[PDB]
């Protein structure tokens, strides 16, 4: 808008929010800071009219704190505290996921068109700083294939498994309910069979004629699920260590489907394990 | 007093906007309003602050505060000023229509006001007494930007207009205003003022 | 810090998981990223102290009533869901979901939740329901069912708007608290 102050007119800022404000909580508090509190709905793109119009407009949303580089830490098996501290602070890069339907939108396969125009941000100063907010110093976007987005989603899922295994590995007096959370959600891609979706969508030769040159990515999926499988194994083992009477039925379903997918990757996917 | 009244009621609006401005001041300073059937340990009193921006309503189940309004985040600091359909008064309040556990007795017939929003959510609230009930109805109707439904509001209107016109009549002492306004002496068609302008 | 079990069922024709994932992501309306795995969780405070919370995303297919009850035990709160615009959803919940839940879990604070609040007042949706002779069922009757169980609360919301959705979860968490 135009009615903004000089430093505010058609500007973009990122706010080091509180620990646990939900998006619209902080949003409303900001609205308290301001009159003419009309909120936009095309959250990603701007408005050229409002790039000149008066009657101040705003749009706010959460963004991703890009991981810092832990200096001299790039390989050490450092405990969690170091990680979690650098997951929050001394940050300057901030990406925002961008859903998009790119191509043909078949009903059963939402992964057919997921193309993420990942919008990142660079600001002047590193959070936290002498202001709980700063303007973006430079914006950038991306483009992410269903192959790619698949890749990152699954690998981050796997490392989340690893993290929960480790946090309940150092500590014993710790609720197994998160273990149920994960092991359940992963054990059945029930709503959509993710693994089967990847097989039909990319492992199929319709895709390796769709992406012959970009077949070197379905092999990425293969090696990544291959690295996933043993991680699933430690998940299963720790579950057995924390197995309870409600859990034995759950555990056996996990185990059965788990070696099922073990053979599925080894021979049905044909991948090689470790 | 014929042209006197013509002039007096004809110069209405300044007092009108003055009273409305005072009403907005009142809603902003606000107080702890009243809930429904807050008997078995319920905070019957709870502040309801209009923003100085006059757009958000800092209201919600605040404690049995004798001090009244406390400036902080109420339970729901927002009531959308724009979308309020109206406020129902008396029997039109569905909570007045309630005949169960939240049956409001006939002694709060004039204290019943339900502010309409979302078309399925209501604000079944109670005033401490009638005069401020009418005051807050006036305030929301000033948010509605319409006529005022407080007896006290017409009282203040008429009385302050009376004093204002009464102090107006000071320069015109020992004079009569012809009910037909005095004939405008003819302006010569030339505006070539012999003596200079300003 | 502490964790809370939270089971959630409801038919698969209403996409409650979209509600869950949009809430957890804190995403923009209509901008959630549908994952491939279920049983979501988060960690927010409603009051005083941060707490972990786990949403048992459960498929509503009736066959899985041999597996879902194994998830039931020691659940702090359950959330029963439907579509405000699907009379079949009402018939299922009043007839199957609610009774079986009350049977399997006769002792747990329960909150009913509506869905597609906008579509309840959507002129096109309601006119379709009339031309199909389905009922754009409104709040008071859901309230009546909530009284029938005496559920500690009932709320209704819309995914594309998240209206009261955050609140919905707020009473959901305070139900344990």
């Amino acid at each position: 808008g135009q009615g903004f102050p000089s430093f505010l007119r058609n500007k973009i800022f990122i706010y080091r929010g509180k620990e646990y404000e939900r998006r619209e909580d902080f949003s409303l508090r900001l609205l308290t800071q301001f009159p003419n509190a009309e909120k936009m709905t095309s959250t990603t793109p701007p408005g050229e009219d409002i790039k000149s119009s008066p009657k101040q407009y705003m749009q706010c949303f959460t963004v991703k704190p890009v991981m810092s580089l832990p200096p001299s830490y790039k390989d050490k098996p450092v405990p969690e505290q170091i990680l979690n501290y650098y997951r929050a602070n001394e940050v300057q890069q901030f990406r925002y996921s961008r859903p998009f339907r790119k191509g043909e939108k078949d009903p059963d396969n939402e992964f057919a068109t997921m193309w993420i125009e990942r919008t990142t941000y660079t600001t002047a100063y590193t959070f936290p700083g002498i202001l709980k907010w700063f303007e973006v110093k430079q914006i950038s976007t991306e483009e992410i294939s269903p192959l790619e987005n698949a890749i990152e989603t699954m690998e981050l899922t796997n490392e989340r498994i690893s993290n929960c295994v480790q946090q309940h590995a150092w500590d014993r007096s710790l609720s197994v309910h998160p273990l149920s959370m994960l092991l359940s959600g992963i054990v059945d891609p029930a709503v959509m069979g993710g693994f089967s979706n990847y097989e039909k969508a990319f492992f199929t030769e319709k895709y390796l004629q769709e992406h012959p040159e970009d077949q070197e990515k379905v092999e990425l999926l293969k090696r990544l699920i291959a690295l996933q499988m043993p991680l699933l194994t430690e998940g299963i083992r720790i579950h057995g260590e924390k197995l309870t009477e409600q859990l034995k039925p759950l555990h056996e379903r996990l185990s059965s489907c788990f070696r099922e997918l073990k053979e599925k990757v080894e021979k049905h996917y044909g991948v090689i394990t470790l | 007093s014929r042209p006197i009244l013509e002039l007096k009621e004809k110069i209405q609006p300044e007092i009108l906007e003055l009273i409305k401005q005072q009403r907005l001041n009142r809603l902003v300073e606000g107080t702890c309003f009243r809930k429904l059937n807050a008997r078995r340990r319920q905070d019957k009193f709870w502040y309801c602050r209009l923003s100085p921006n006059h757009k958000v309503l800092h209201y919600g189940d605040l404690e049995e505060s004798p001090q009244g309004e406390v400036p902080h985040d109420s339970l729901q600091d927002k009531l959308p000023v724009a979308d309020i359909k109206a406020v129902v008064t008396g029997k039109d309040c569905p909570h007045m229509k309630e005949k169960g556990a939240l049956k409001q007795n006939k002694e709060v017939l004039e204290l019943a006001f339900s502010i309409l929003y979302d078309s399925n959510c209501q604000l079944n609230f109670i005033a401490p007494d009638k005069h401020e009930y009418c005051i807050w109805t006036d305030g929301l109707n000033a948010l509605l930007g319409k006529d005022m439904m407080s007896d006290l509001t017409r009282n203040d209107l008429d009385t302050l207009l009376s004093m204002e016109i009464k102090l107006r009549l000071l320069d015109l002492e020992n004079i009569q205003i012809p009910d037909a306004p005095p004939p405008i002496p003819k302006e010569p068609s030339n505006y070539d003022f012999v003596y200079d302008c300003n | 810090m502490q964790a809370i079990k939270c089971v959630v069922v409801g038919d698969g024709a209403v996409a409650k998981t979209c509600l869950l994932i949009s809430y957890t992501t804190n995403a923009f309306p209509g901008e959630y990223i549908p994952t491939v795995f279920d049983n979501y969780s988060a960690n927010v405070m409603v009051d005083g102290k941060p707490v972990n919370l786990g949403l048992w995303d459960t498929a509503g297919q009736e066959d899985y009533d041999r597996l879902r009850p194994l998830s039931y035990p020691q659940t702090d709160v359950f959330l029963i869901c439907f579509s405000l615009v699907s009379p079949a959803s009402f018939e299922n919940v009043r007839a199957k979901w609610y009774p079986e839940v009350r049977h399997h879990c006769p002792n747990t604070p329960i909150i009913l939740v509506g869905t597609k609040l906008d579509l309840r007042d959507d002129k096109d949706t309601i006119e379709k329901l009339k031309e199909k002779k389905l009922t754009p069922i409104t709040y008071p009757q859901g309230l009546a069912m909530a009284k029938e169980i005496g559920a500690v609360k009932y709320l209704e919301c819309s995914a594309l708007t998240q209206r009261g959705l955050k609140t919905v979860f707020d009473e959901a968490i305070r139900a344990v608290l």
